[PDB]
């Protein structure tokens, strides 16, 4: 498969960004994080970023602590998250699944294992959130193997190396990180910027998606006008979950009314 | 790219997100011209002098091994200012940190001891210190807690995962990821992502350069074998890193049992876990059969560390060194001893690395060996925990 | 009849029942004896470098000072095993014993730290120890109890009189009137009667001597003065022998003024208090108006007690010393100023010291001074003490 | 006066040994103290040895520092002690009245003030228990100039030059101690011996009475037979003061017929 190139494609034509929401698995528990994820697509999610819940989530600030350990309230594993991810995508064939892993619940019981299992339940890509390129290896070979596009980061102050080489190694899109710091809402980023958008181009690197800190539709346009492909938004979508727990009919009608808006405003 | 071997064979590495790459590459050509600078290394000398009391005594234990065939020293980490071996390597970091025109420190701490170094440390040097420790060990580390407050250095409380350290060591590298640019992350043990355990190592290494001179001095010979604990490894490759060549010289690292391997109750993961990733390196770590990061215990706060620096991992590899675990019961008895034989308070951490030093001449008490154990620190913190124990006895 | 004055002009003496005097007689014969014996002096000297650390550093604190003309250096005894200058007399004391052929030590404590100081030497060097402490201060000292007994020394409360130190100095005397056969009594400061005063002088002289050859080093010069807390005077006198025929140098002597002179809660007998005779010597003392021994005063219990040595009184009647008092507050504000300008957590009673080195520079900030403070012990112990009155603050 | 030489010269006459009690002045109160000192003078004391209460009495075991605590208690001072001397001679012309002292009470106004008062109230002897022959210049010389004897202390195992040095520089009785150590009963003394009190005859030095641990009637004749000039027992005194602070009445008796017997013991 490839799942983001169609996507893409299908886009292009339409003149139209990605809008792409992340949750974690089974936040707030699996049946609830199943309703969640349908809601999401429904309300025009375009791919999806789903995290597995990890006891060290060291690339995360505190919304998305909360939903790993939301999770682990719940239970959760990654067996039960690979069985939530297989009935996903039973019910959802094209939109494309990418996963937010840190590394050792990929290394745990071997890499190329852990990538043929995505394969096995229909995922499209991985980004090991605490693998830069320069470790990349043994991952991103492993990834490429199992028909996995491996996702890296451009850092707002990349340099032309580590252009190149992000360039050179990812597949299906480049992630293009809007500042420092960790996930949150709470702290808006930039500026993508257009120097860096203009070189991944240059280099034929995977389509941009911006992302951390985008909470506002203002923010998916921006990203789009500027040349990323679309734009990723996961504490703001997160934070709708976190403050609806005992409310998960309302719950559902405010992350529809979200996804919808933010959607919308990557449309030409 | 880096200018020095990220990797102690397959263990180490730089595991962090991309966006710390640029600070560690950084950090690293700051280490490597600060170690072919004279001046700094003379700054780095006379701070370790005349404000930390360097170098520390080697003391001849004659009390504890009366009647067999060991002679036992203990190299007097316990001395120190600060009262353990953390004082070192805060005190080099605190300097590469001013090297880089960096005003502001980050540390995470358990136990408390390395947020107390730290923070005396950037009270001398004038640097601004913030200090993550997990809300459990907040609540049971009110003394440390305090020193640190006193020392000037703001105390963060972190309440995210288990509440303890490892999530404190998560959180400093969660501000560290956007405050490198004004910041260094004052890691407190030779683990981490490189260059850390490179860097800690080398401003840890005068410990083992200065026993290998006594012992010189008084016997004429090298150890037979150098002894110490390991919770992350520091004091362990501070005593180890000047023997390694000298192949004759066994190096021993004592991990934490706690109430017993078999009870899975321990801080052993060098000999008992299973290599993973985390806290930006490849090495052996506590974690449940899933991948999660698992909690460790020990009698010894100071030892409680779910996994273990590389180069411990690479020496065990190879052979060159070796790892084996003593109980809480083995500590206290070994902590009792000395306090009674040889009026010296040592650290509960320490305890363990003197317990196998122990168990070393008791168990063939007409070998002939000349033993070295590191007295990592002194044990007035501990004084309680003791009593607690021999109360309930 | 005495081998040595027992006199500091009119201060000092023998005013022990008769039946001790064969005791301090004996104890002074084996001190001029152990004086001039190259291989007591090379154990002695053994004992202080490779058990409890010497030299101690001497400490250059730059920011405390900064925008005046005072230099400011710190003598470093808090970094002496056991955390005070304590252990430099007592192991010498614990020497003496061993060449008079005793077996058993008997010691007075208030706030504990000489009965540590006095168990940890016996358990390294085989002796007994037994140690008189008055039922408050047991009840106030938990942790240096405990210590005490984990180094193996018998803790012996005392009710008699106000069941603090005098009490335990009147209860060690009426012991050794009955065991000095066997038992020395190991006296915890430079005062009592002769020959106490002097070998307490001579036992902790090096902190002096040291001092002079550092500073020497350091600036090419003597100090303008040399400042030092004083409760019994044992610190003080080490630090001051070895410049008394300097005349140039300055000896300043701190009393603790407690809540202030004013309100009579202060423990300055030598500018404050009226000659009397007690606990054998004539020297200046807490007294009633008819002559009962008075309780003192300080913050710090280390400096509570209500008389000096007689060497003191002497150099203070001649002007080669003068002395001074420092209040509660003052020395508060000085354990939090170290504590956060230089990293070094000062004991409460060295504070004092500092405290007054501090009114020094701010009083005169244009005067150029090279002042020492010697900085007895560190101040782990009193955190918990400073951190109960920074909370009602 | 010396009333010291006059009782020792009419005992001599009658073959017969000094029995000298000692309590603390104003245990356990004033008014109770004179009835005790009078009971113990009806009972057949001698002489008498009186404490004034010192808060640091380092030559005393527990049964005498009770005794010094009691009359604290009691508000007792060195001034009220002195009217209770006065009222004690008073009323009793010729028994030799020694003052049990610690240095810092004689000195603390001024020693020659001090022994100005003993002479004044009508008191025969001070026993400075903290000053050694060694020390002992000032003091013994003040109590000569008011015609107060000094009284010494002569250990079991005194050498020939302190023998020499009690001998010349004493008056009034030589105190010849029965062992080391602190006062009290608990703790049985010696063999006075024979040869120190062979020794101080020789000397010429005032008549010997052995103290600390006497608490029997057979201790009492041993001394005397041992050729001491008497004994003195405070102690044993004391602790019927301490059992019978309740029953001031039986506290009486049982003090009359405890002197009683003691006394009795040192007759021929
Ligand atoms: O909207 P925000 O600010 O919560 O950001 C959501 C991002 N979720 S994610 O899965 O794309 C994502 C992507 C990269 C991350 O870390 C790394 F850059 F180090 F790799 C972490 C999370
Ligand atoms: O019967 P005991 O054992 O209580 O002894 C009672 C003695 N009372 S006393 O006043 O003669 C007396 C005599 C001498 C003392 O000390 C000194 F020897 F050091 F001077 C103390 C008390
Ligand atoms: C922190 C500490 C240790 C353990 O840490 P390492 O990095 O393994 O040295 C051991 N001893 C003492 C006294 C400590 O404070
Ligand atoms: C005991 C003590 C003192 C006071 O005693 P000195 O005999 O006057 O020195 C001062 N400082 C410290 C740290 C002490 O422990
Ligand atoms: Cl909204
Ligand atoms: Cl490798
Ligand atoms: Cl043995
Ligand atoms: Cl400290
Ligand atoms: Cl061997
Ligand atoms: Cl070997
Ligand atoms: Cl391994
Ligand atoms: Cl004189
Ligand atoms: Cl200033
Ligand atoms: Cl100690
Ligand atoms: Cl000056
Ligand atoms: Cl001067
Ligand atoms: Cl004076
Ligand atoms: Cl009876
Ligand atoms: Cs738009
Ligand atoms: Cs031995
Ligand atoms: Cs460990
Ligand atoms: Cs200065
Ligand atoms: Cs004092
Ligand atoms: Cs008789």
């Amino acid at each position: 498969m490839e799942r983001y190139e169609n996507l893409f494609a299908q886009l292009n034509d339409r003149r139209e960004g990605a809008f792409v929401p992340f949750v974690t698995l089974g936040d707030p528990g699996i049946e609830q994080s199943l309703k969640i994820i349908d809601t999401l697509i429904d309300a025009g999610a375009d791919a999806l970023e789903l995290g597995v819940p990890f006891s060290d989530p060291l690339a995360d600030g505190p919304t998305i602590q909360n939903a790993n350990l939301r999770a682990f309230a719940a239970g959760v594993t990654p067996a039960q998250c690979f069985e939530m991810l297989a009935l996903i995508r039973e019910k959802h064939p094209t939109i494309p699944i990418g996963l937010l892993m840190y590394a050792n619940l990929v290394f745990n019981n071997g890499i190329d294992a852990f990538y043929a299992r995505c394969e096995q339940v229909g995922v499209d890509s991985v980004l090991v959130a605490d693998v830069p390129v320069e470790e990349s290896a043994p991952f991103r070979q492993a990834a490429l193997r199992h028909n996995i596009a491996p996702i890296f980061i451009c850092p707002p102050n990349a340099d032309d190396d580590l252009l190149r080489q992000v360039a050179s190694y990812g597949r299906g899109y480049t992630y293009l990180l809007s500042r420092s710091g960790v996930t949150g809402a709470e702290n808006r980023g930039a500026l993508p910027l257009h120097h860096l958008i203009e070189k991944l181009k240059e280099y034929h690197a995977a389509p941009a998606l911006q992302g951390f800190g985008i909470s506002s539709p203002e923010q998916v346009s921006a990203a789009v006008r500027a040349g990323a492909a679309g734009a990723i938004s996961g504490s703001a979508i997160v934070k709708i979950i976190e403050k609806n727990l005992a409310s998960p009919k309302q719950m559902l009608a405010e992350l529809r009314s979200f996804v919808s808006a933010m959607k919308a405003a990557s449309r030409a | 790219t880096t200018l020095l071997n990220p990797y102690f064979g397959e263990f180490g590495g730089m595991y962090v997100p991309q966006i710390l790459m640029p600070a560690l590459n950084q950090l690293e050509e700051a280490f490597v011209s600060a170690q072919k600078d004279p001046e700094f290394q003379a700054q780095f000398a006379d701070l370790l002098k005349n404000y930390a009391g360097r170098p520390t005594a080697l003391t001849k234990c004659q009390n504890i091994t009366a009647g067999t065939r060991t002679t036992l020293y203990l190299k007097r980490e316990d001395l120190l200012h600060g009262g353990a071996h953390k004082t070192n390597q805060v005190l080099g970091q605190a300097l590469l940190a001013k090297r880089m025109g960096k005003s502001e420190i980050i540390a995470e701490t358990g136990a408390g001891q390395h947020g107390v170094a730290s923070a005396l440390a950037s009270a001398l040097l004038g640097l601004k210190c913030r200090i993550y420790m997990g809300a459990k060990d907040v609540e049971r580390q009110s003394p440390n807690v305090f020193r640190m407050r006193l020392m000037g250095a703001e105390v963060i409380p972190v309440h995210s995962g288990s509440a303890t350290l490892k999530d404190a060591c998560n959180e400093a590298l969660r501000d560290w990821s956007g405050s490198y640019e004004t910041a260094h992350y004052m890691l407190g043990t030779a683990a981490g992502p490189h260059p850390y355990p490179t860097i800690v190592r080398e401003f840890q290494r005068m410990i083992g350069e200065e026993t290998k001179a006594q012992i010189l001095d008084k016997e004429g010979r090298l150890p037979d074998a150098v002894i110490a604990c390991v919770g992350g490894g520091s004091n362990a490759i501070g005593m180890f890193a000047d023997f390694i060549n000298d192949t004759s010289v066994g190096l021993i690292g004592v991990e934490p049992g706690g109430h017993g391997i078999e009870t899975g109750e321990h801080g052993a993961p060098l000999k008992h876990g299973r290599v993973g990733i985390y806290f930006g390196m490849k090495a052996p770590m506590m974690q449940t059969a899933d991948g999660q990061i698992e909690e460790s215990y020990s009698i010894s706060a100071g030892l409680d560390f779910p996994s273990v620096g590389p180069q411990h991992a690479y020496l065990n590899s190879i052979g060159r060194a070796d790892y084996v675990s003593i109980t809480d019961d083995e500590a206290l008895e070994a902590f009792k001893t000395l306090c009674r034989h040889e009026g010296i308070i040592p650290a509960l951490e320490s305890s363990h690395a003197l317990a196998h030093a122990l168990k070393m001449m008791r168990e063939q008490p007409e070998k002939e060996q000349l033993l070295v154990v590191n007295l990592s620190g002194r044990g007035d913190k501990d004084i309680f925990t003791v009593h607690d124990i021999l109360k309930a006895r």
